[PDB]
């Protein structure tokens, strides 16, 4: 391992490999990023649930459009 | 280390309302920076003047 | 909801045989222990006002009603406790992404799964695919 | 409120801090209320008031009758004690040891 | 104990927590805020002096 600091103080001091480096080193995966996905059982579940089945819209609908709001 | 400190300071996280919500990488970095101290009787910690720094 | 269920114990109290069902006798027997001796007619009035079957006796749902109407939570609760009940479909005091996802579709605002989730995590803090009443009460306020 | 109220001396004889103890007489002695849904509901709510006198202390009083007599009486008679607890004077002192006992670091 | 600095750091890093942290966190006693009283003994000397002049 490396600390981020250090090695960002040697990509500057060599500014002609930064570049190189950025160009070759692919993460085998970045702790950054979310991963978009459901589980099986849960799927199961919701299949499940769909063949047994707007007044208080108003305080959620407040909600989602601020929700709304936030995404752009 | 993190995991002992943690054990270390169970009797704050569990007990006060403030650590209930918080997150375990945020107990964690806490537990890193927290200190404990065995004051005798009759002996005081912050005294009329001194710096309120923690 | 949480502090009605340590009430019970003074119902275990006031039952003096102990079958889940407050007799006439036994309130009266312990009005005497009080230091107070009303007649047998008011204890029956006060029975029939509160029990909703009228056997001569009422168990604790009974009660529960009674309790609920004298409660009186404030008007940002009862909205906040309304909307909590309404996401979570089952009632256990945690609201899944699937439930969520199943009470948008039930509203007809309709959205995608990612964004459903990165909607979650903002909600949650401790980070355990769930939220709890103080995690809920974060989006209301703000 | 029972508010059993108690000054408390200092190692230096004078008096420096306060105690007064509460409980609960909201079912024992007498029913008011400015709103409510109704009387048995009210009593109710007293009741859940009034746990920790009339639930562990006076729990062989609920069969007897007459509690005001030796049951809420009873019941003042721990803040009594208190009274006596309640003078240890705030003050800088050796650790309390019963007597027929000898220390371990004695001389 | 747990010194300002790092638990000011500890806040930053977790944007989320801070405002519930403050929301939670009732100080027993602020070490910052003064209080304002007068001694008995002093007002009894006040008042006895009250009658002189």
């Amino acid at each position: 391992v490396i600390k981020r600091d250090a090695l960002q103080k040697v990509l500057e001091f060599y500014t002609a490999f930064s570049h190189s480096f950025s160009r070759n080193l692919i993460l085998t995966y970045n702790l950054r990023k979310r991963i978009v996905f459901r589980k099986i059982s849960d799927v199961k579940r919701e299949e499940e649930e769909r063949m047994k089945r707007l007044p208080p819209d108003h305080p959620v609908r407040r909600l989602f459009q601020r929700f709304r709001q936030q995404k752009e | 280390r993190a995991d002992i400190c943690v054990h270390l300071n169970r009797k704050v996280f569990k007990e006060h309302p403030a650590f209930r919500l918080a997150s375990d990488g945020c107990l964690r970095a806490l537990a890193m920076e927290f200190q404990t101290v065995h004051c005798a009787p009759g002996d005081l910690i912050y005294h009329a003047g001194e710096s309120v720094d923690s | 909801e949480e502090q009605i269920a340590e009430f019970k114990e003074a119902f275990s109290l006031f039952d003096k045989d102990g079958d889940g069902t407050i007799t006439t006798k036994e309130l009266g027997t312990v009005m005497r222990s009080l230091g107070q001796n009303p007649t047998e007619a008011e204890l029956q009035d006060m029975i029939n006002e509160v029990d909703a079957d009228g056997n001569g006796t009422i168990d604790f749902p009974e009660f529960l009603t009674m309790m609920a109407r004298k409660m009186k939570d404030t008007d940002s609760e009862e909205e906040i406790r309304e909307a909590f009940r309404v996401f979570d479909k089952d009632g256990n005091g945690y609201i899944s992404a699937a439930e969520l996802r199943h009470v948008m579709t039930n509203l007809g605002e309709k959205l995608t799964d990612e964004e459903v989730d990165e909607m979650i995590r903002e909600a949650d803090i401790d980070g355990d695919g769930q939220v709890n009443y103080e995690e809920f009460v974060q989006m209301m306020t703000a | 409120f029972f508010v059993k109220i108690a000054p408390i001396r200092n190692e230096q004889d004078k008096v420096v801090l306060f105690l007064c103890t509460f409980s609960d007489i909201t079912a024992f002695k007498q029913p008011i209320e400015d709103d409510s849904c109704k009387g048995w509901g009210k009593f109710a709510r007293l009741t859940r008031a009034l746990t920790s006198s009339r639930g562990v202390l006076q729990q062989l009083a609920p069969s007897v009758q007459k509690g005001e007599n030796v049951h809420k009486h009873s019941r003042l008679a721990e803040v009594l004690q208190l009274g006596s607890d309640i003078l240890p004077q705030y003050k800088q002192e050796a650790p309390k040891t019963p007597p027929h006992i000898i220390l371990h670091y004695c001389v």
